[PDB]
């Protein structure tokens, strides 16, 4: 069992990986970051380097880390889709507040 | 890993409606004849009115069977997604959208009978008939259509961004409109660097991008070789083709294609030369000449048997091309189907 | 300076707040974007947006214009704080009209 997605990384180099399916995201996300490195010295780029007290882990396009214990056919990751690899602070907290107004008066009212 | 994918009973498609009409004939040679020139205006119109009916009609069907290629990403998950089906009644399994141009009405026109002699015709009606035929004999900005069916290749010609331009809006467009039971795709190429994209797509797997004529002979002619040449079919006829076509991209300008070529193919193939080589651009009637503008030339076609019916080449498409990225961007969204 | 946190509306008016990659191509980002407004509004007990017919997808400012598809986040001037709108856009090919007269 195997799954496909484009792993962004540096700068928004677009990268495509092979990964398993069943194996959860943890015990992954350490050598996928060599593979990852390996190639961004051959296009050129500098490997995925920061600092600070934290760590590495894949992420949705909006900034959640996946669950670190599941698989990514436990979670809905399907071939084709985009991931990021991303550096996550300790200093990291996110908002997680969602809001309801019609979307039409918003955007109308930036003219009106 | 896929989710899976089962088709449903089509969804209805809009109907087109013929008209048989009989023109109006002309008058024949002071505030009597106005009335009798005016008269025959509105009835002109009157006449314009039901083309221009049954020209929507036409438009309305043959975009919701061929739409322009940046829509079909949105559309992928829906039903509309590998519809075309090859048992014998549907006319659009081979066909693909290579561009717009023009297309002749389903108006059938007859004849103005007790047509006064040159001499004898007046003026005003002249004119206005001899122009209504004209232009009302044609619809402009239709999706202008190439068959699989009808010949053995389309030799492409024309510089790279172009050629390669064309060639990934024909691949998307059968990668979405025809299942990959019904369309398999190869490509012999040097430019690796190119047919990247084209990992994703299921259409490129098989039960598959190659470096050399020496390679793809081993592995793909193999098979491709077992047997036939080329015999053109038609709609009905396609009920009884086994099922995958296969198309073939041509990239590398190797002599060691003048076997197959020379042999006047095999059936179940079709070939796009994307160099220009000698071999393949030798026959007019299948060749598509690209000006700098992209505007496409072929020899006209027929609208409903693509029998050849003149041997001088003419305007055919304003071509419709996507970039690699956007080839790729479809490619994915499609990579996460199976049946 | 990596991330960028923007206001994502999605149909009828769910805003949800954002921390998107800055420098990647906007292109490469509203197809899974689409993916977590839905996921986020089935659980919320709302209804999920679709397509209709002939169109595409695509990620616009709040005054609606579209951002272009293959330049980076950060070289179109969207900052920390701004906010964007996932929307269905429809297809306008169509037939040309001819009148002689």
């Amino acid at each position: 069992q195997a799954v496909v997605v484009g792993v962004m990384a540096g700068e928004g180099v677009q990268i495509g990986v092979l990964l398993d399916a069943n194996a959860p995201v943890s015990v992954m996300t350490d050598p996928l970051l060599k593979v990852v490195n390996s190639r961004l010295r051959e296009l050129g780029e500098a490997p995925l380097e920061a600092t600070g007290r934290g760590r590495w882990a894949l992420c949705l396009v909006d900034g959640a880390p996946l669950r670190a214990t599941q698989s990514l056919t436990e979670q809905d990751v399907y071939d084709g889709d985009r991931l990021w690899i991303r550096f996550i602070a300790d200093t990291e907290r996110r908002s997680q507040v969602i809001e309801h107004i019609s979307t039409a008066v918003a955007s109308d009212l930036s003219k009106r | 890993m896929k989710r899976g994918f089962a088709r449903p009973t089509p969804e209805k498609p809009p109907v087109i409606k013929p008209e048989n009409i009989v023109l109006s004939t002309p008058l024949s040679i002071r505030p009597k004849l106005d009335a009798m020139r005016a008269q025959f205006m509105l009835m002109l119109d009157m006449l314009r009115e039901t083309a221009q009916e049954s020209a929507d009609s036409m438009d309305a069907n043959y975009r919701w069977f061929h739409p322009a290629p940046n829509t079909l990403a949105a559309a992928v998950g829906s039903p509309r997604m590998w519809e075309r089906k090859p048992d014998g009644k549907d006319l659009n399994f081979g066909v693909v959208r290579v561009g717009v141009g023009m297309t002749r009405p389903e108006v059938t026109w007859g004849e103005p009978q007790n047509m006064p002699t040159d001499i004898e015709l007046e003026p005003v009606t002249g004119k206005a008939l001899q122009e209504f035929g004209r232009y009302q004999s044609v619809v402009y900005n239709l999706p202008k259509m190439v068959s699989l069916l009808v010949e053995p290749w389309y030799a492409l010609v024309g510089e790279r961004e172009q050629v390669l331009g064309l060639m990934r809006a024909i691949i998307c467009q059968l990668a979405f409109s025809h299942g990959p039971d019904h369309v398999q795709m190869i490509v012999v190429s040097s430019d690796l660097d190119q047919w990247d994209w084209v990992k994703w797509l299921p259409h490129f797997g098989d039960s598959m991008v190659y470096t050399s004529v020496r390679e793809f002979a081993a592995e793909q002619a193999e098979l491709f070789a077992g047997r036939g040449s080329f015999t053109p079919r038609h709609a009905s006829s396609s009920a009884q083709t086994p099922t995958p076509h296969t198309v073939i991209i041509a990239d590398v300008d190797d002599p060691q294609w003048e076997y197959v070529i020379s042999a006047e193919g095999v059936d179940g193939v079709t070939f796009f030369d994307l160099t220009g080589s000698s071999m393949w651009t030798d026959i007019p009637e299948r060749k598509l000449q690209f000006d700098k503008t992209g505007v496409i030339e072929a020899l006209p076609r027929d609208r409903d048997t693509w029998m050849v019916i003149d041997d001088k080449a003419w305007f055919f498409a304003l071509t419709d091309q996507v970039s690699i990225a956007e080839a790729e961007e479809f490619a994915q969204k499609l990579a996460q189907w199976r049946l």
